[PDB]
């Protein structure tokens, strides 16, 4: 007989979680999947192994249907004729191959039918190496990562993360006369990701984090003790560290049914002399926000902070990537310098902070998006 | 033997009934007169390829069907009417059809005009009646009607065969030298050819729906109507919706069409030693146009002789009491821009500027220019745009522009490149779809200083000068400006001159014939009145206006005076 | 660096109405035929072939005549274009046998079962050798005299593995048509196979040349063909002429069954080769279906 | 047995059956029962059937499109499954619709008895368009298993390809003996035919095919700005792609927010023309069944824009409504709200009730909401009732969420800011489509606001060039643009709605009126409302204001005011069927207020002076005043309500009219 194989009856997405340092530290254990690598320690001599990366994500692809395998229906012999698919690019069948059409004289015609094809939700990610693993004068590397099946939309721009996957080689891509040998293209197809930082959203009141949480709650004196901890490198400054506790938690944003909105996300200015640690505590509230963005006056232009329109290759369209106050979405946007800001970027955060959307007329598109920093 | 369409040959015994039989009563005496006979013989005399066929004299026959038959299916009756015309020629003038000739039967006057829109794909291939305002002509150019092929292996040639839209090539090789069809060899030299013009037309300004942009048409252009179709005016084109090949449709959403190979009545054998020929079907709308009427780019040739034999006698009298009437410069004066209250001097340089002066060139060859320009320059709110938008509504061959919209390959002329190829084409500017005319700018301060000197090096030389990409080219543009300017500070300055209050360069300045400027003071009667013309304005729409002479006939007196040489 | 994608079918809707005319049809019918059939009270075909996969006799002898009892229109078909119904009735022959030595050796406690060989016998009217015309020519036909040679047993290629001289592309090719004399209707591809399949992802311009395939001989298989060349005999010959005689090409098992001089009625496809007299003239032969041996000597 | 559909769930009989009990027995009150409202359930209205009623005026009306709620199908027991088959497998669940719908038809007639004939019941192909299929998830929230499912989009259009005629049946004509033939499409493939069909002529490949006999069908690609109801972390706002077919074709125009509902597709692109080598990762789009472009918490678009395009969408048979259908219970609700004393104060107190006190503010942007009547000329002019309003003031004096209602409210308005903002983007421009790569014109804010209100938010932001783009918008209604590839003018008929504050950030008495506000005389001359909006520090005014903004807050989902729906219908109705005119009573008010003002600008820049503008506003604020109160005509009471807003927008009873400054302490009152 012939019958639908396995691959045309699984419901499920198969990933292998990498075994912990501390389970290989118990039993003397020695893996090169638990320990993090940088883009640039990945060598070839990594390909087909499940390896661990650990980098910023830089750019996340839209999820796309990648078929697999496509399936044809015949009207001539009823059969149904599935090609598989494992390239960029494909080629359709015309005449039937099923043993009845191949047998006779007559060949059916094959139809596509999107049903009963198999797909995978695809996404193509970009992994930087993080600033302390690129080497003295050298500039941050990059790999490509193929998030396929139920892991997509795990992967966000900005996220500090450590992405396990296998190291696969890919056909060659670029130009033909400078190519040696069988040179090929390398991605990571991710199998398990995890959070440096934790989002807030994601965040469900299990039974390990609730005895977390009562012990904080029964130590005692929570306010106080949070704010001496969010720099106890910085003396002093109990005030401006405790407004700093309330920037991170937030007030409650109001919705009225009528419509509009009142924000809850809280705005906070540090302004003062040189020498009071104004910058350490901003780079400290990004190191504790999980969606912390820290920028500077004139480093951050008006194009790095509202939006750009480009090309995704990939899914081949125009999209509209984001500045750094898209990017610190839902999370606390920390601008260094505030004084030395250009008119377009204090418009900019002049909508932001009371708005907290951003609307763009130009020649590009005409658009609002949604930015919800809280800013300092 | 061929098969025969029964409905085409009614429609053509129909036709060449309708050729023959139809007449109509005369005005003047009465007399029962066959129109299409007379428009052969008229055809014979001057040897003319097209005849003009009204549409409601083929709709009163019968009780509408045969109008209907053929406009419906104009692109399939279309062969049936040519050779009913050839047989009704041949009975009557049979000298017409020696030089065999290309006849071309032009419709007109159609019950209703669509717009460009309003264009749907159930019409493909059916009598319509559209109208736009063409922006781009192309050169007429030869379109391969009857071709003359040489089959290789016989090296013998045949003749008229026919060219439907795509090139194709017989199959048929009735020389039975070979047995192979596929290879033929065109030989342009005795090849037969057309008459071809795609111009592109744009939707008109009062069509354009609530949000949307315009969208453009190719019409084309055969025969006799090449060269009717002009960059800049309203145009109303009578023909038939075609459809042709488009590639740029692959990467659009949609289940695109294919048309594969049919393979079941096909014996074949495992022998061994698959591949089948499958082409796309993507398409675009595009009108083959018969009839070319340019109706007014207004709301509603120099020889004095050949205008005065246009006119009838009604209107050549009105002309002639019009002119015999004394005051008639004051009526003139009065006639212009009957909205704006006051500002009597402006409607008289409007007036002069409509009327303009001669163009004298002198011997050693530099060119006296005769165009008048009109600046306005004064306070807000002095009804300054209301002449410009008036001069725009009445004079022909006018536009209107903002100083800000504006651009300097926008007001002059563009290099435009189409669908990313190899060729480039020029798309003519606001100073040349008003050559000869009036060009209309708002906000001429608001213009920055790069399309100023666009603007006036077309000024100086009275040409437009293009090197762009591939191109070079010298193109006119003999026009009058219009412009509206406000001073620096919004006020006028009444402390400064007039070089200081406007900020526009001494070259745009130097070649102003007449600068007005107005001025706003507030006195009781004044304002009283324009407050009273205002709101009787809004009150009484078209009554609070009551010109001297409507805006037809000062159009008629403006091109009667136009031939004159003072 | 990936595989081979891969293409499967599974039945799933009716489709179509069947047709007689369709080859899957013929060989149902066929099968039919070969398991249903009764001489008088047992199935004589399915216990000849099953005693012939027994004593590994890759072989099924077939009376004519039963397919007159059982279905007429088989019996035209395979009469009147009998190239093209014979590997039909070979296919059906050869999906029994799969299915019947499978339950056999897991029963009466790998193995490769080549295409079965169809032979067939009759006693219908005997056509003699000078009757012989065109209408006859790619028909089956039955024939007798006697066999002045047999000649030596050539070797054949049924399954032959092919490798690519330089691009060392893997190939095999399965011959199941030996009938034809004097003309290779199968041959080696005159090019590589590699460029077309596009079988790798990579696709490593590149040509192997003509005629880049090699044949492996110990991965391939051979049969064994005879030639057989048969007069009219000689006690009805008219006085003043030479006898006339045909050329026949037998292969398989009906190869070393007669020996030159034995009497023979034969069933054969009277068919056509170009020997390389007239423009266009074919020198006419036999490809024997079955033999049958009117005398046997002793 | 039971036989299904390969693939699917669904059975033919079993859901023909069950969709017909739903037609002949689905009553309103089981949806009112399913929405949970019990209290709401009346007599007459939902007692009656529904669905049997629509098909007895589809009949009537000569229509074949209907409107199906699947929420409805949700409401009825025995279609409880069909919904989800509804909505898993569109395709052939809607024909299965379309064959009950076409037996109903046939059956309501052949059981009463009726004179209507069958044959065009017959003849007549039904369809059924399903609408409110779930909630608006977006579609970078869609998964590959939701390919083919019936989805709901809200969003704005941006732009709209020309019709493309895609083909459906194909018309194939031999070369040698002429004869002629029509092939149907099968899955967007054609066959066309190896050999002549006639016994006597046999030729191979003598068949050729001739694209202007064939039969073709209308498709068109929009593309749609999607603004889902929920946006994820860093999510920037993308563009879809989706295809409408046959009567839907032009029924949506640039810059309109509408509610596409259709089924989600997914189809491969070829990588090169030359080639038949197709893409691997799939591009996905969506096939559009129903469009509605109507809502009830905002207002309809105006009528009087949308005139030439309502007489095509007549021909055309879409059957697609841009306006709300008024009946006579709410109709005669209307009239008798209308009847009230305090009408005027109700419906400014009823516009943002979140937002304290403002109420000659609100007033002003009720009267620009309902507008001036529009009139054209026979000759070929054109006046247009746009009321323009600039809101300068303190900050926090809850004008952004001003803007922020107005941009809600409006039907196609555009919300922007200043120095976020350029002319180009303002006007038009050409960009690269992703699909053709083609250069295509793409509209501005201006263009896309036109018929609705463009609010621009900190106005004093934006830069002297790019205002000078709003002057011809202001004052004409058009933008008249001349560039490489447009030149045309553009009809733009939006009202400008801007927010700006003083030099200083904060209004400064000792500086006149003019410098605080910081605006050329030409742009200035162009706003018939400007308002002076300040904060005066005040015991029981911040009391009441604390009071107010505090309340909301004590729970956790926040006079008499009317409820939007209503309000946005009332206002529709009056902007719709109310052309007031203007009559010599109100005229000479007109002049005598006129020239009064004109009078008293003689006094010495440092004073807004009167402006033949503010005359048209005079005129424009009395119409829509007039329009309100459903009068047909303009009387001295709107005149006198008009002049009086003006001098109380701008606070001319506090300024001095000499030196122009404005005193806090004598003469506001908070
Ligand atoms: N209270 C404090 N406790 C600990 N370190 C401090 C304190 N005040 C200043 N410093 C240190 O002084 C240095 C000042 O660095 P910055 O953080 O850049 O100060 P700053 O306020 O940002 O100065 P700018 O950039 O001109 S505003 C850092 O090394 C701080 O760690
Ligand atoms: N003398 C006048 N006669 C008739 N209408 C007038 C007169 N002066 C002003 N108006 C009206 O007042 C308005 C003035 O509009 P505009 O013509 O645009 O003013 P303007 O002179 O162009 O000044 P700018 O440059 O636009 S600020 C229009 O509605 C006119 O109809
Ligand atoms: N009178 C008021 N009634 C209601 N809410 C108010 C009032 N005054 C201020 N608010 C609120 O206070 C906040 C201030 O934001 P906005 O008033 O929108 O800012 P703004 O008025 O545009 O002034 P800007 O942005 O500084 S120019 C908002 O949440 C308003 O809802
Ligand atoms: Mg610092
Ligand atoms: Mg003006
Ligand atoms: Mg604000
Ligand atoms: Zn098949
Ligand atoms: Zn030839
Ligand atoms: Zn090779
Ligand atoms: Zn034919």
């Amino acid at each position: 007989t012939e019958l639908f194989p396995p691959n045309l009856t699984r419901r499920y997405f198969l990933y292998f979680k990498p075994l912990s340092q501390n389970c290989a530290r118990r039993y003397r254990k020695k893996a090169i999947s638990s320990k993090p690598l940088s883009v640039r320690q990945i060598k070839g001599d990594f390909l087909g192994q499940l390896i661990t990366v650990r980098g910023i994500i830089t750019r996340v692809s839209d999820v796309k249907p990648a078929v697999e395998v496509i399936a044809y229906t015949c009207d001539q012999c009823g059969y149904e004729v599935f090609q598989e698919v494992n390239s960029r690019t494909f080629t359709p069948l015309s005449e039937c191959t099923s043993e009845e059409c191949s047998q006779n004289q007559t060949k059916g015609q094959l139809f596509m039918s999107t049903r009963a094809s198999k797909f995978s939700a695809f996404q193509e990610c970009k992994i930087q190496e993080l600033s302390q693993q690129v080497p003295v004068g050298h500039i941050p590397r990059s790999l490509n990562i193929h998030v396929n099946g139920t892991l997509v939309r795990s992967l966000s721009p900005g996220d500090i993360v450590d992405v396990t996957g296998i190291f696969l080689p890919a056909p060659y891509t670029g130009f033909k006369a400078l190519k040696a040998g069988l040179l090929t293209e390398t991605y990571l197809e991710a199998q398990f990701v995890r959070q440096h930082k934790k989002k807030f959203a994601s965040f469900s009141l299990t039974s390990d984090v609730e005895e977390r949480v009562m012990e904080l709650i029964t130590s005692g004196d929570v306010y106080n003790r949070l704010a001496k901890s969010i720099a106890p490198e910085i003396y002093g400054n109990l005030d401006v560290k405790k407004a700093l506790l309330l920037l991170l938690v937030g007030g409650v944003d109001k919705r009225v049914g009528d419509g509009m909105k009142i924000r809850g996300d809280i705005n906070v200015c540090l302004m003062g002399d040189p020498g009071v640690a104004k910058s350490q505590l901003l780079k400290a509230i990004c190191k504790i926000s999980p969606r912390g963005v820290y920028t500077t006056g004139k480093g951050s232009s008006g194009v790095g902070l509202t939006a750009a329109v480009m090309k995704d290759p990939v899914t081949d369209e125009m999209i509209l990537e984001g500045g750094a106050l898209v990017l610190a979405d839902n999370g606390i946007c920390c601008i260094d310098e505030f004084d030395k800001m250009d008119e377009s970027d204090r418009t900019a955060i002049h909508e932001v902070m009371e708005q907290q959307t951003i609307s763009i007329s130009k020649a590009g598109i005409n658009t609002t998006l949604n930015a919800r920093t809280s800013i300092l | 033997k061929k098969v025969d369409d029964v409905t085409g040959e009614k429609v053509r015994e129909a036709f060449e009934q309708f050729l023959e039989d139809f007449s109509v009563q005369s005005t003047d005496t009465g007399e029962v007169e066959k129109v299409y006979r007379a428009q052969i013989e008229f055809m014979k005399i001057y040897d003319l390829n097209t005849i003009y066929i009204d549409y409601q004299h083929l709709s009163m026959r019968e009780n509408g069907a045969l109008a209907m038959a053929i406009s419906e299916q104009y692109y399939r009756f279309l062969p049936f009417l040519q050779k009913g015309l050839r047989r009704v020629v041949r009975k009557y003038a049979p000298e017409l059809l020696n030089t065999e000739r290309v006849f071309q039967i032009s419709f007109f006057n159609l019950p209703t005009v669509h717009r460009i829109r309003d264009i749907r794909s159930e019409k493909i291939g059916s009598l319509l009646s559209i109208s736009g305002t063409v922006t781009r002509t192309s050169e007429v150019r030869p379109e391969l009607y009857k071709a003359s092929f040489t089959c290789d292996m016989c090296r013998a040639i045949v003749d008229n065969v026919e060219q439907s839209f795509k090139y194709t090539e017989p199959t048929f090789c009735p020389n039975p030298s070979c047995e192979n069809r596929a290879f033929w060899t065109l030989n342009v030299t005795r090849s037969r050819f057309l008459d071809w013009q795609k111009v592109r037309i744009q939707e008109n300004a009062n069509e354009i729906p609530t949000g949307s942009m315009p969208r453009t048409l190719d019409v084309i252009l055969r025969g006799d109507s090449v060269e009717r179709a002009k960059p800049g005016d309203r145009c109303k084109f009578t023909g038939v919706e075609i459809v042709v090949p488009d590639v740029t449709q692959l990467g659009l959403p949609g289940v695109k069409p294919s048309s594969t190979l049919d393979t079941r009545g096909i014996s074949k054998t495992t022998e061994g030693l698959r591949s089948l020929g499958v082409r796309d079907l993507t398409y675009k709308i595009s009108f083959l146009a018969c009839h070319v009427i340019s109706i007014g780019s207004n709301i509603g040739e120099r020889d004095q002789e050949v205008f005065l034999n246009s006119l009838s006698s009604d209107e050549i009298n009105e002309l002639k009491e019009m002119v015999k009437d004394e005051h008639i410069y004051d009526k003139l004066v009065r006639s212009i821009a009957p909205a704006v209250f006051g500002h009597e001097a402006v409607k008289k340089g409007i007036l002069l500027q409509m009327l303009g002066g001669v163009h004298k060139s002198t011997v050693e060859g530099i060119k006296l220019r005769g165009d008048i320009n009109i600046c306005v320059v004064g306070d807000p709110s002095t009804s300054k745009s209301q002449f410009l938008k008036y001069v725009v509504g009445f004079a022909p061959r006018s536009v209107y522009t903002s100083g800000k919209a504006s651009s300097a390959a926008g007001l002059t002329a563009a290099v435009v490149r189409d669908e990313e190829g190899g060729d480039y084409t020029i798309e003519a500017g606001a100073l040349m779809l008003a050559d000869n005319g009036i060009c209309c700018i708002d906000e001429f301060d608001k213009m920055d200083i790069s399309d100023q000197v666009a603007i006036h090096e077309a000024m100086e030389q009275q040409t437009i000068s293009i090197a762009k990409a591939g191109i070079h080219a010298t193109l006119n543009a003999r026009t009058s400006i219009l412009a509206a300017a406000n001073p620096v500070g919004g006020r006028y300055n009444r402390k400064l001159s007039l070089r200081g209050n406007l900020n526009m360069t001494a070259p745009i300045m130097s070649r102003f014939d007449l600068f007005f400027v107005i001025l706003d003071d507030c006195n009781e009667k004044i304002d009283t009145e324009l407050a009273s013309h205002i709101v009787d304005l809004h009150m009484k729409r078209d009554e609070a206006i009551e010109p001297p002479f409507s805006a037809e006939q000062l159009r008629r007196y403006i091109k009667y005076a136009r031939t004159f040489k003072p | 660096s990936f595989d081979r994608p891969e293409i499967y079918s599974a039945p799933v809707l009716q489709g179509e109405s069947p047709n007689d005319d369709d080859n899957t049809e013929i060989i149902k019918s066929f099968k039919n035929f070969i398991l249903e059939f009764r001489l008088d009270s047992q199935f004589i075909y399915r216990d000849q072939l099953r005693n012939n996969i027994l004593v590994k006799n890759y072989s099924l002898t077939v009376n004519m005549e039963h397919l007159i009892g059982y279905n007429e229109d088989i019996y035209k078909k395979l009469s009147d274009e009998p190239s093209d119904i014979i590997p039909l009735f070979e296919t059906a022959i050869t999906q029994v046998a799969k299915r019947i030595s499978i339950l056999s050796r897991a029963q009466s406690a790998l193995n490769s079962l080549p295409t079965f060989q169809l032979i067939l016998n009759s006693n219908a009217n005997q056509i003699p050798l000078r009757d012989l015309d065109s209408e006859h020519v790619s028909k089956i036909v039955r024939l007798s005299g006697i066999i002045i040679s047999t000649s030596v047993l050539s070797s054949r290629a049924t399954y032959l593995s092919i490798m690519c001289r330089n691009c060392r592309h893997t190939t095999s090719i399965t011959i199941n048509n030996f009938n034809s004399i004097t003309g290779n209707t199968v041959s080696l591809p005159r090019s590589c196979l590699s460029t077309i399949e596009s079988e790798s992802s990579m696709a490593n311009k590149k040509n192997c040349g003509p005629d880049p395939y090699i044949i492996i001989h110990e991965s391939s298989k051979f049969i064994d063909q005879q030639f057989l060349k048969l007069q009219e005999i000689p006690e009805l010959v008219p006085v003043g002429e030479m006898p006339r005689n045909l050329t026949m090409t037998c292969d398989r098992y009906l190869t070393n069954k007669v020996i030159p001089g034995t009497r023979v009625t034969i069933v054969g496809i009277y068919s056509i080769y170009n020997s390389k007299s007239g423009v266009a003239i074919r020198t006419p032969y036999i490809k024997i279906l079955g033999i049958q041996s009117d005398v046997e000597t002793s | 047995p039971l036989r299904i559909i390969w693939g699917t769930n669904v059975s033919i009989q079993e859901c023909t059956t069950n969709f017909r009990n739903f037609l002949m027995s689905f009553k309103y009150k089981f949806r009112k029962i399913l929405d949970e409202r019990e209290e709401f359930i009346n007599n007459t209205t939902d007692e009656e059937l529904y669905y049997i009623k629509q098909l007895n005026e589809m009949r009537e009306l000569g229509t074949s499109n209907l409107n199906l709620d699947a929420r409805n199908l949700l409401a009825y027991k025995q279609t409880e499954d069909l919904y989800h088959q509804l909505l898993n497998y569109p395709q052939e669940v809607i024909s299965i619709m379309d064959q009950t719908i076409k037996d109903c038809m046939v059956s309501l007639i052949v059981d009463n008895n009726l004179d209507y004939d069958l044959d065009e019941i017959e003849t007549k192909f039904y369809k059924v368009r399903p609408y409110n299929v779930g909630s608006c998830k977006g579609m970078r929230e869609l998964n590959p298993n939701d390919i083919d499912k019936l989805i709901n989009l809200k969003g704005l259009v941006l732009r709209s390809t020309p019709v493309i005629p895609d083909m459906k049946v194909a018309f194939f004509k031999c070369n040698v003996c002429d004869h002629t033939m029509a092939v149907e499409i099968d899955r967007g493939v054609i066959q066309e035919p190896a050999r002549c069909e006639r016994i006597d002529c046999n030729e191979p490949n003598s068949m050729s095919l001739i694209h202007n006999r064939c039969s073709f069908a209308d498709k068109q690609v929009i593309k749609l700005q999607e603004t889902p109801d929920f946006v994820p972390d860093g999510q920037t706002p993308h563009s879809i792609s989706l295809c409408v077919y046959d009567e839907l074709v032009d029924s949506c125009r640039a810059g309109d927010r509408i509610e596409v509902t259709g089924t989600f597709r997914s189809i491969p692109i070829r990588a090169n023309s030359r080639q038949r080598v197709l893409k691997s990762l799939y591009k996905t789009y969506v096939d559009v069944v129903h469009v509605k472009k109507v809502s009830d918490k905002r207002l309809d678009v105006d009528t009087s824009t949308i005139e030439q395009e309502l007489m095509q969408n007549k021909v055309d048979h879409n059957e697609v409504e841009e306006v709300r259908q008024i009946t006579d219970q709410d109709l005669a609700k209307i009239r008798e709200v209308a009847a009230r004393e305090d009408l005027y104060s109700l419906l400014a107190r009823s516009i943002a009730p979140s937002i304290y006190e403002l109420e000659d503010v609100k007033k002003g942007i009720l009267l620009q909401l309902f507008g001036g009547t529009n009139k054209t000329f026979t000759k070929g002019g054109r006046y247009r009732g746009d009321i323009n309003i600039l809101l300068c003031g303190d900050p926090s004096t809850s004008k952004s969420q001003i803007l922020q209602y107005v941009h809600k409210i409006t039907p196609r308005g555009v919300y922007t800011s200043g120095k976020g903002s350029s002319a180009v983007g303002l006007t038009a421009y050409i960009t690269r489509d992703v699909d053709t790569k083609q250069l295509v014109l793409e509209s501005g804010a201006l263009v896309l606001s036109d018929g609705g209100v463009c609010c621009i938010d900190e106005f004093d932001k934006m830069s002297d060039s790019t205002r000078s783009v709003l002057h011809e918008v202001m004052e004409q209604q058009t933008i008249s643009i001349a560039k490489a590839g447009i030149i045309t003018t553009l009809n733009a008929r939006s009202s400008i709605l801007a927010s700006a504050n003083p030099i200083g950030s904060r209004y400064n008495p000792n500086l006149p009126v003019t410098e605080n506000i910081d605006l050329p005389p030409p742009l200035l001359s162009r706003f018939d409302l400007v308002y002076l909006v300040l904060d005066k520090v005040d015991e029981k005014n911040d009391r009441e204001l604390a009071k107010h903004l505090t309340n909301l807050y004590l729970e956790d989902k926040p006079d008499d005011v009317l409820p939007v729906e209503f309000l946005t219908m009332y206002i529709s109705y009056a902007k719709e069927h109310i052309h007031p005119i203007i009559t010599e009573a109100a005229k000479t008010e007109l002049v005598r207020a006129y020239v009064g003002m004109r009078k008293m600008g003689d006094d010495s820049e440092k004073r807004i002076t009167a402006t033949t503008r503010q005359l048209e506003s005079m005129i424009r604020l009395a119409e829509a005043h007039a329009k309100m109160k459903l009068k047909n005509v303009v009387e001295l009471e709107d005149v006198q309500e008009a002049v009086r807003l003006i001098r109380s927008a701008i606070k001319d009873y506090a300024t001095d009219p000499k030196t122009g400054k404005i005193d806090m302490n004598l003469v506001q009152t908070g």
